[PDB]
RNA sequence: UUGACCUCAAAUCAGGUAGGAGUACCCGCUGAACUUAAGCAUAUCAAUAAGCGGAGGAAAAGAAACCAACCGGGAUUGCCUUAGUAACGGCGAGUGAAGCGGCAAAAGCUCAAAUUUGAAAUCUGGUACCUUCGGUGCCCGAGUUGUAAUUUGGAGAGGG
RNA sequence: GUUCUUUGUAAAGUGCCUUCGAAGAGUCGAGUUGUUUGGGAAUGCAGCUCUAAGUGGGUGGUAAAUUCCAUCUAAAGCUAA
């Protein structure tokens, strides 16, 4: 970004004119899209849960969203994943509860 | 575009939909003969991805294959050798289930050409390959401009020299720090690197 | 009412109520197909229609 | 075994190393080879000039960014930026990078430039077989030399300011080591409330 | 050449150049280096202390020169500058038109101190300078920039 | 009662295709031991021999889920380098690549996912005819459980 | 270099305007076993078990939680030297 033109350091590099190119529509590939928004909703509430996620939201009724997480990220394999799992099943129970 | 929804359907493979499909489905395919011709894809959007179209000259063969480790075909266990090689049950094959699903499909249809082949179903003791292979001789193939490379004589048994999809795959070979070998070509980087070249004026 | 694989197809009441359409699940594969002319057709359905 | 005053040598034959030696007796062959085909590939290239226009590019890591290299292709904003489609330079002698990126107006600049220079010195003669004829020359890239920029006079004014410039790299890397330390112990400071 | 070689003299003498007792034989001794550690270990502690053991930090994926600092001593420096222009400089020294020495397009990447310059001003520029190197310059009236 | 559809067959039905050989080089599978370690089992030999399957005049690779950490580079392949280096190893014997740099050659791309929906616009075959590596007309069949056009992320689509 | 031809009112390129912008699953990934690699809390492959997501995902040569950053866009395909 604003480099420094030293040779090392909190910024090291040699100062040139900057030119922010333009971007490229690669950079949006796990990008949305209205489409598959309505139809990945829709798939859903055709096809219903899986038996993990019905043992998911049991769990996070229960015990917490804690010990729900790891159940999770053992399941699917990866913290980040498992806490992603959780949240999606979060919105799930909101739109079942205050329906 | 039913497409759409076939795809994401299919990826929910735990709903109960798809799990009332998936064991209705297993016991026919395991009924029919190990190797047969499917009247069509049970997965018309994912034929489609793979380069299947509805023409004629696409085939599409289903086939079982048996599941599991390669036991060393050894005498009575026997290894004659140092102990590291004296493994017999624990050693897996180098190449895919579908890999052995498609030479296998093919080596039946010789007369056509593997182009493809999607897993559709599986029990604990087989796994389920439709196989999309392409005639091309058939001259709807030959005039498809998209299709005639196929009908090329260098892409004779595709499968059998892991050119397919699940051959390159096994085969390793992708960009990147992590294919070092494999990626020329495993036994070619090797030969390779373990070539000493030697010029007219010595360097 | 019968399609094979039944996946192509088991979307479209779902798909049609949430879009506020008027479906039917009718007795004939083959039977739509005699309607536009062809072996079978899965689908069929008029969206304009003479006044 | 092992004896005398001698370096430690690891001389990798012990492999049937024999059955893959490749010496090149064909050297002076394969460049004889090597040109009865060049010169047969600007025959039938008719005034072509046998290699594409190749853009100017910097030249990666700390060893090397000091020159200036012969990059790929020319990117698309080089290309519009000269007045021209990308689908077009091509039919003519002008490679273009898809992929590669322009962050360096300075680079850029003497790119569209290189560009346009380029083609102010080119003919190119339309569809039908009536033509000025030409002699084809043969290079562009001994026609269109990358030369390295300016950066400096040769000589000039004497400026100093007491700043050390070892305690500037000394101060510059001390900065760099502690900065997570000193924002952690300010982070701390960040919750002292009440 | 073979005809300027011991083993022509050698010819008639039974036994080549190698004794009658003692054999020339296969690997006496073992191939390569077996036993450094046992029937070799006096060579190999003497004529190679140091051989076996680790010691120090390992480096996966080190990049050679990602350590690019090649040295450039001020025992030299006006090496930098063409022959002829060098007198130019040399006899006029100012801090009016000193000539500007870019170390780095020579191909360095850090000027250490070693030698004496004489008292005429230069503008250096580098990737790093040892302390000297800078307290050297600056005592013939010339600078250091610090480039990239 | 007659006519479809789906699936599954049969025929010396109509036209085709596969096999076997070679195998120096090439794409995979499978796979040793001798030998080295002065013994030996991990290791080495060697991801080698032998065995198996499949190609071509080249094969494979290939237009990045790359390299990088620079002022960034830009498909693949190969040579000179990197380097007997980083690393691996009864850290023993022994092994051992990658990035950048110079060069040879250079070349780029197309599908899937989109309503043609005011018109399946696409194709095999048959038959006639002709100026026959094919053309047109006609008939059957394929095909909407999707054949063309269009677009392939560098984008690009629909409206002004 | 001729010469028939048959293409055309059909194909393509570029400027701004706006709304959009579909992008491959028993895959990616995780555990484990075996094998291989210079790849070392695991280099590629492969068996069984678990199995994703869409400001996602992969990489970033020391495991993990957290915060950023950089770079590409996998699971379909062709291609001369
Ligand atoms: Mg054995
Ligand atoms: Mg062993
Ligand atoms: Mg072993
Ligand atoms: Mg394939
Ligand atoms: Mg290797
Ligand atoms: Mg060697
Ligand atoms: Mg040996
Ligand atoms: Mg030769
Ligand atoms: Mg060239
Ligand atoms: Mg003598
Ligand atoms: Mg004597
Ligand atoms: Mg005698
Ligand atoms: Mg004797
Ligand atoms: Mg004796
Ligand atoms: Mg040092
Ligand atoms: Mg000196
Ligand atoms: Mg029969
Ligand atoms: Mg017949
Ligand atoms: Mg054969
Ligand atoms: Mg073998
Ligand atoms: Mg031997
Ligand atoms: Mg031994
Ligand atoms: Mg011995
Ligand atoms: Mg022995
Ligand atoms: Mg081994
Ligand atoms: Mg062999
Ligand atoms: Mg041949
Ligand atoms: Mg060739
Ligand atoms: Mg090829
Ligand atoms: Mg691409
Ligand atoms: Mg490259
Ligand atoms: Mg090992
Ligand atoms: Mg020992
Ligand atoms: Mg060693
Ligand atoms: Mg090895
Ligand atoms: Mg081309
Ligand atoms: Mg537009
Ligand atoms: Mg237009
Ligand atoms: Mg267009
Ligand atoms: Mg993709
Ligand atoms: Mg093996
Ligand atoms: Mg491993
Ligand atoms: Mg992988
Ligand atoms: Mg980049
Ligand atoms: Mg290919």
């Amino acid at each position: 970004t604003v480099k420094t033109g030293i040779a090392i350091g909190l910024n090291k590099g040699k100062k040139v004119t900057s030119m922010t190119p333009a971007p490229k529509i690669s950079y949006k590939k796990g990008a949305a899209s209205n489409r598959t928004k309505f139809v990945r909703s829709l798939v859903r509430e055709i096809a219903g849960l899986s038996p993990y996620e019905r043992r998911l939201i049991d769990l996070i009724r229960n015990s917490g969203e804690k010990r729900a997480r790891k159940v999770a990220k053992k399941r699917l394999g990866s913290f980040t994943r498992a806490k992603a799992k959780v949240e999606e099943m979060n919105n799930i129970i909101a739109a079942s509860r205050r329906h | 575009g039913a497409y759409k929804y076939l795809e994401e359907l299919q990826r929910k493979k735990q709903s109960d939909v798809l799990r009332f499909l998936q064991r209705v489905r297993v016991w026919e395919y395991r009924q029919k003969n190990v190797i047969h011709r499917a009247a069509r894809p049970t997965r018309p959007d994912k034929a489609r991805r793979l380069g299947y179209k509805a023409k004629q000259g696409f085939v599409i063969y289903r086939v079982r294959v048996r599941r599991g480790n390669r036991k060393r075909p050894v005498p009575k266990g026997a290894t004659y050798g140092k102990p590291t090689n004296q493994g017999v049950n624990e050693l897996k094959y180098q190449r895919s289930l579908r890999a052995t699903a498609e030479e296998r499909v093919g080596r039946r249809a010789a007369n056509l050409r593997v182009l493809n082949s999607y897993w559709v179903n599986q029990d604990s003791t087989y796994k389920y390959f439709e196989v999309i292979l392409v005639d091309p001789q058939h001259k709807a193939i030959r005039r498809d401009a998209r299709y005639n490379w196929i009908c090329d004589p260098v892409h004779k048994h595709r499968e059998a020299r892991g050119l397919t999809a699940t051959g390159k795959k096994s085969r390793g070979i992708n960009k990147g720090h992590k294919f070092n070998n494999t990626k020329a070509g495993r036994r070619k980087t090797w030969k390779r690197q373990n070539t000493l070249s030697l010029w007219r004026y010595r360097k | 009412n019968d399609v094979d694989p039944i996946e192509l197809v088991v979307f479209l009441p779902a798909l049609c109520k949430k879009m506020g359409v008027p479906y039917a699940i009718v007795k004939g594969k083959a039977r739509l197909g005699t309607l536009v002319n062809q072996k079978t057709s899965a689908v069929a359905a008029l969206t304009e229609v003479r006044a | 075994a092992i004896s005398k005053n001698l370096p430690i040598l690891k001389n990798h034959f012990r492999k049937h190393w024999q059955e893959r030696v490749k010496v090149h007796f064909d050297q002076a062959g394969k460049k004889v080879s090597r040109r009865n085909a060049r010169a047969t590939r600007a025959a039938k290239i008719a005034p072509r000039p046998l290699d594409l226009l190749r853009p100017v590019v910097r030249a990666p890591t700390v060893k090397y960014n000091r020159k200036v290299r012969a990059g790929r292709g020319f990117t698309l904003a080089e290309v519009k930026a000269a007045g021209l489609t990308a689908a077009y330079a091509r039919t003519i002698g002008i490679a273009v990078d898809h992929r590669r990126q322009n962050r360096n107006q300075e680079i850029f600049d003497a790119n569209v430039q290189r560009l346009k220079e380029y083609q102010s010195k080119i003919i190119v003669f339309p569809r039908n077989g009536k033509a000025p004829e030409a002699e084809q020359v043969l290079s562009a890239a001994a026609t269109f030399p990358i030369a390295q920029p300016a950066t400096d006079v040769e000589a000039r004014a004497v400026q100093d300011n007491g700043e050390s410039a070892f305690r500037t790299l000394r101060l510059a890397r001390s900065e760099k080591k502690f900065r997570g330390i000193r924002e952690k112990r300010a982070r701390e400071k960040a919750e002292a409330e009440a | 050449p073979s005809r300027f070689t011991k083993t022509r003299k050698h010819r008639g003498h039974v036994s080549a150049g190698k004794g009658r007792i003692g054999k020339h034989r296969k690997h006496p001794g073992g191939r390569g280096m077996a036993g450094g550690q046992h029937h070799h270990r006096i060579n190999m502690d003497k004529y190679h202390p140091g051989y076996f053991g680790k010691v120090g930090m390992r480096y996966f994926h080190k990049q050679q020169a990602h350590f690019w600092k090649p040295v450039l001593n001020l025992d030299k420096l006006w090496t930098l500058i063409p022959e002829d222009k060098r007198d130019q400089y040399l006899k006029s020294a100012s801090k009016e038109t000193a000539p500007v020495i870019d170390t780095l397009a020579a191909g360095y990447g850090k000027i250490l101190g070693k030698g004496r310059i004489p008292n005429v001003p230069v503008i250096v520029k580098a990737r790093f300078v040892s302390k000297l190197a800078e307290e050297k310059i600056r005592a013939a009236g010339g600078v250091v920039e610090l480039i990239a």
